[PDB]
């Protein structure tokens, strides 16, 4: 999964830039810099949106399936119960 | 060159006839057991009900 | 070629089997049970 | 608190990436008060709040983990230390105008050629960022690494 | 051109010390078994990824295939 | 070991980690089309998996037998 | 125009973003004049390196134009949420 | 002077004997054991008269175990092709009419079961239509020996 | 002299056997198992007898197994295909044959088995009818070993 | 003196092995797993022992990834044909037998679990049932290995 | 030397794996969005929680392009037909077992994403069936890493 | 020099990117139009919002179009065999990919803006998992970028 | 020097383009006229703006005229044979992408309609949706046009 | 130098014309002859100016006989192939485009009168949407035109 993960973010990256922001060049001078412009916010968007958010979430989940599955199963055993003493925890609330 | 043929495999009505029939087999087992797992059923019940 | 007399032979005879045992498990696989049983 | 953020961060190895990470977590920090001392009926803001510091952590190991594997938003970072080969070399080893053919094809560098070697001080040597068989020998890294 | 003997010097000491004389220089308070914790944690993560690095691009098998405007480039850069 | 024991000089037919590790567990060991990481590796292969195997009776069904043990000798 | 607060907070982080990223790029043409190594150079290159470094040229200043509009649109985007 | 795969033909015959008159007695078997389910709740003392169709179906396999291995004992490796012909309609003959025989078997068994239960009287009609039935599977059987050594 | 190729027929014998033989228990044990578990939940005192259809299920996995193993022992590379026809003959013998003992399994045992619970004069009867199927499944592997050996 | 083409059939073998396999292994998670969720709101207190299914599901999966690893470590150019023959046999009898057992597993966990849910006492007869479907799972993986290996 | 059109299969497999890994992994997210759109219509405050089978389905195509990738790292023009079919099969292998697996985790994704806003005690239970899902697709990868490299 | 017809793969390519990924992005559009027009019966207020789902198929679509047009651009006559194989597999990955891409853009849309309707709340969770989707077209495009550019 | 037969490719992509995108009208039309029947009984008034889904739909119907018409002109007996294959994926690349667009106006035009005469506000919402399925038939437009002069 | 075979796509291409329009047609007719029949029940005063979609149906039929005479006097024996491949183009291209405009009259012409007899103000509508099918089975004729000639 690590591998796996890495790899995809890498290959997803690239082709985000290579697809999106490398259009954002060119020869012509006034064009390439108003296009740049608009191209890289659209650049921007889509890092956010396929990278910084749903891969994030993937890499942090399966980092954390990790830790339960692989990890905690080698010692960390059985169950027991949550502490929940009185107390006047309630006041934003 | 001189028009040649390319050696059409000797004996390859064996491979041939071998190849598309077991590759058709295999492939109709898988097309059938997705079909019949794709089209699982749940039951519908016990919580269905009350989800839908 | 993509044929020999044997093997066409094969199949042409290879078919018609499996058209029997198509049919005869065709009729197996719609057998139903009863859902209930009548009385006690 | 240490081992999970870090195989996150081994995941999520993008440095550019681990800023923008790192900087939503530091906000978040910063306005703890105002955000806390609030009304938030929208749990995905308060599930991300709750975990800033969780967040904060993933974000500077991701820097980490970005900076050895030599990307930021897929661009290297060369300091001037890339010592991989030495091109002027490369065509004493028996290229001449290799160019020229070159428009058609890459030619790949070879390995002791006599003039090639020695490692990068920290992280992936940037060359292999701008090469066509990237794919190859940095993806056999992280599959030993990931099994490691 | 480098060595690998000097960045392993380098790395290991700063890594080292961190994860050796770190827990030496910490508080009294109530966290001070966190933090030894995250200190050694850190350190050993952290040291070992580089190292895995690192070493993984000694010598050699291939060098990258580069395209002839990169290598034209190349020649005249660097 | 792979990384800092072959160079580039012994690319052609450098050992490949996998097809060694699948047939460390197999006990295969062609006489030829694999070379071997090191001298004497055949016999280190073989040990570890056989020490592997021994482990599984430990943790099998030594406990309970010696808690059998216990609870007649407490009977 | 308000516009709502939330949309021009929104644009104040791509603003500043935007106007980190698009200098630092541009520098690393201007001094790399690389490892993008993507000028766009032509075709019919001849055996003048002083060419490629022109090309990087211009696309840094490319890069600082952009940086402007973004310095506009954070100017623009910060007066709304203080207004709103 | 042997056509070579003049052993296949013949192998087949074998199997297709066996093979289909198992699935004609299975499926017999099954309608028969399903309806015998339903009606011996109410009157078990029925239970012991209602096996026949069962039995009836079980002697389909039979025939189709009588001509399977008369054909695999005639099977050798010089094999003129026209003894394979002969050995594959055998097998195919009484395959599929043992076959068609466990359906009506068990398809009228199902029914007769359930009939009798409720009139007893049916009993004998029942029977009666079943043996048709079997001395179908023996046509299929008598045919597919004549067959044999032609 | 031998034909090339020749292995592939015996070969698809061998697995053959195996497959179909399980798909037959497999759907036997299935169908048995749904029958137990909506009828135990009320008699669970049943529990321990309404297991025999799936065993005799395992049965005719068995027979499967018994031939896959049997052909695969037999084959070997200069094989002059006349034996290959013969043990894929012989491979798919019982494991279709075991497969349609497998449904009349399945459909009496699913039957039976909640039939018993409403009726427990129907066990023997139950066990009775499965035998056949049982039987069914065996003929199937009589064929097969005549075959494989001949 | 080796056929092209000879190695497309042991190739095909060890993907066949572990795709089948894993459908197996699939529809018995799928079809246990709507099982469970209906026993755990009912009572969350058996949720740990309606797993048992799952990971005998897995098991069968395993058994096709040991034979579809041992058919591609077993993989050459200069392949002999034969070998390659028994390796697309073996993938299969254990992907496919696998496949089977799948199918077991889920159907008999399923109705097992749901039942359970009512009646406690239905566990260990569940036990048994799901060992049966594991044991058919196996024999295909015996069969498999004495093929890989002839 | 090598045989005309060897690529051929080599390029089947890279996008095999890719295509049928999109499959899975859109099979498994569909699913699992319709359980959680009728789900979190009762519990909002589960919808955080119930995107794990979403998430986890990702890692199928994730699986599928480790894979195309790989296998396409390795298209050339001399291939030697051999390594050729290895590619194809590795491609075919991740695919399909990825197909295999996504039909598994949507299916339990939405039995359990229902069945936690009934009873959020089956939380664990869910997240366990899940695993065994994805490891269905990791055996794929498995396999196609030891083939690919053969 | 090379083979008549050697193009003809290629040809192919450019269409399959196309199409698949047209036919993708239609039933996810279409599916979401029809939830929607009976969303805005009870939310007008979401008609814009829930246009959404709409986009992400259109997102697909262009996908396939970008591949189309690099393969038709890069597809010559006198094509080197090897590239036109390559430009196939792009093709059908994008496609293919796209497609499956497409279906569960439309299941989700759907399920998502009906369920909406009932709990607004829910309208975060729908667009994170449209994202999944269509990233998952994306993979795709990765792959195929990479096979037609070998 | 090519083939006789060459031309052939080409007139089929003449009159695929034409039959695809005719049919992908055809269903569009029908089932926007269905929808319309319908809502014109609720009420007059939408009566005539309701037209569009079905103006939308010829457009559909006229790129693959323009492009039959494109390949019919282009088409000649001394053809290069590669710009007959072109012609083949021009032809299919718009009628199979128009045909694509088709199902996407057809299902969203009855839906939108039916859901307009309850709120009128979705009429604007069903027009924008409609606009991106008209944009997809665009797309396969742009490739057959690329195709077609390459 | 004429090949023979070429009479064959010719003549093929003058009876798809006449064939698959009058399918069309025909189906145009069916459904709406009954459509009429319905709705003459309460509205008979609207008989007679319901025909029309039944005589649209008749224009597509003469699309394709004016095709089929086209290339049925176009026929001789020494054809250069060329010309056979556009009578098929042009015989296909107007039969089934003129096919696809019979689903549409004959869906529309139901749906229409249906709705007409309740809202006479969906008469001009139904002409209107009913012109469009009847364009689009033109088109097919175009394009049929422009390849016989060709």
């Amino acid at each position: 999964r690590l591998w796996a993960l890495s790899l995809a973010h890498a290959q997803l990256s690239e082709v985000l830039w290579t697809m999106v922001i490398h259009i954002g060049l060119h020869v012509r001078s006034l064009a390439g810099g108003l296009g740049l412009f608009f191209i890289f916010a659209a650049f921007a968007t889509l890092t956010v949106a396929i990278l910084l958010i749903m891969e994030g979430l993937s890499a942090f989940l399966h980092a954390l399936r990790l830790h339960w599955v692989e990890f905690q199963n080698k010692f960390y055993t059985g169950t027991g119960f949550k502490f929940l003493p009185f107390s006047f925890e309630h006041i934003r609330e | 060159p001189y028009n040649l043929a390319y050696k059409y495999n000797l004996e390859y009505s064996v491979v041939f006839n071998l190849v598309l029939w077991i590759m058709t087999g295999l492939a109709l087992a898988v097309i059938i057991t997705s079909y019949n797992i794709w089209n699982m059923d749940p039951g519908y019940d016990s919580i269905i009900y009350r989800m839908t | 070629g993509f044929f020999s007399p044997g093997i066409w032979m094969g199949l042409l005879t290879t078919l018609f089997m499996l058209f029997i045992f198509t049919y005869g498990l065709h009729m197996i696989l719609s057998l139903k049970t009863m859902d209930r049983f009548d009385d006690r | 608190v240490i081992t999970f953020p870090f195989l996150f961060a081994v995941m999520f190895g993008d440095f550019g990436h681990g800023i923008l990470m790192t900087l939503f977590a530091v906000w978040m920090v910063l306005r703890e008060s105002r955000i806390l001392s609030q009304k938030n009926e929208n749990e995905m803001f308060s599930m991300v709040f709750s975990g800033r510091y969780i967040i904060l952590l993933m974000g500077l190991f991701s820097i980490y983990t970005g900076l050895i594997y030599n990307d930021c938003f897929s661009k290297s970072l060369n300091i001037f230390g890339s010592s991989w080969s030495v091109r002027p070399m490369f065509t004493i080893g028996n290229w001449t105008e290799e160019t020229l053919l070159g428009s058609s094809v890459l030619q790949l560098n070879p390995a002791i050629p006599g003039v090639f070697g020695g490692p990068y001080p920290f992280g992936i040597d940037p060359i292999w960022n701008i090469a066509t068989n990237k794919l190859t020998f940095l993806n056999s890294f992280k599959m030993k690494m990931s099994v490691i | 051109a480098h060595s690998f003997a000097l960045p392993v010097i380098i790395f290991t000491t700063f890594w080292g010390l961190i994860g050796i004389a770190g827990p030496w220089f910490v508080p009294k308070g109530p966290n001070r078994g966190v933090i030894i914790t995250m200190l050694v944690a850190t350190a050993v993560c952290c040291y070992l990824f580089w190292l895995i690095a690192i070493l993984a691009q000694l010598n050699p098998l291939f060098g990258p295939q580069l395209k002839n405007e990169t290598i034209w480039y190349v020649r005249f850069l660097w | 070991y792979k990384w800092t024991a072959y160079d580039a000089h012994s690319s052609r037919n450098a050992p490949s980690l996998l097809i060694h590790f699948i047939n460390m567990f197999l006990f295969s060991y062609p006489e030829s089309g694999n070379a071997m990481l090191y001298s004497g590796q055949k016999g280190i292969q073989c040990f570890l998996i056989v020490v592997a195997m021994l482990c599984v009776p430990w943790m099998l069904l030594f406990k309970p037998l010696i808690l059998r043990h216990q609870y007649l000798r407490k009977k | 125009l308000c516009c709502g607060p939330k949309l021009a907070a929104c644009g104040i982080v791509l603003s500043a973003w935007g106007v980190i990223m698009l200098i630092m790029l541009g520098i690393f043409f201007n001094v790399h004049s690389l490892i993008e190594d993507v000028p766009f150079t032509e075709k019919d290159f001849e055996n003048g390196p002083q060419n490629i470094y022109n090309l990087y040229e211009q696309v840094s200043y490319n890069c600082f134009i952009a940086a402007g509009l973004y310095l506009l649109l954070g100017g623009f985007s910060f007066c709304q949420v203080r207004l709103n | 002077n042997n056509p070579e795969y003049s052993s296949f033909f013949g192998v087949m015959g074998a199997s297709s004997a066996m093979v289909f008159s198992a699935m004609g007695a299975a499926y017999g078997t099954a309608k028969s054991g399903t309806g015998i389910a339903a009606m011996s709740v109410m009157r078990p003392e029925l239970i012991m008269k209602s096996i026949i169709p069962v039995v009836m179906a079980g002697i389909i396999a039979i025939y189709g175990l009588v001509v399977a291995v008369l054909i695999a004992n005639s099977l050798t490796d010089g094999i003129t092709l026209y003894r394979s012909f002969l050995q594959l309609g055998a097998g195919l003959s009484v395959g599929l009419s043992g076959l068609a025989a466990g359906f009506a078997i068990g398809i009228v068994g199902d029914a007769g079961v359930r009939g009798t239960a409720q009139q007893p009287r049916l009993f004998v009609g029942m029977i009666l239509i079943l043996i048709f039935a079997e001395v179908l599977g023996l046509y299929g059987l008598i045919v597919a020996l004549i067959l044999s050594t032609k």
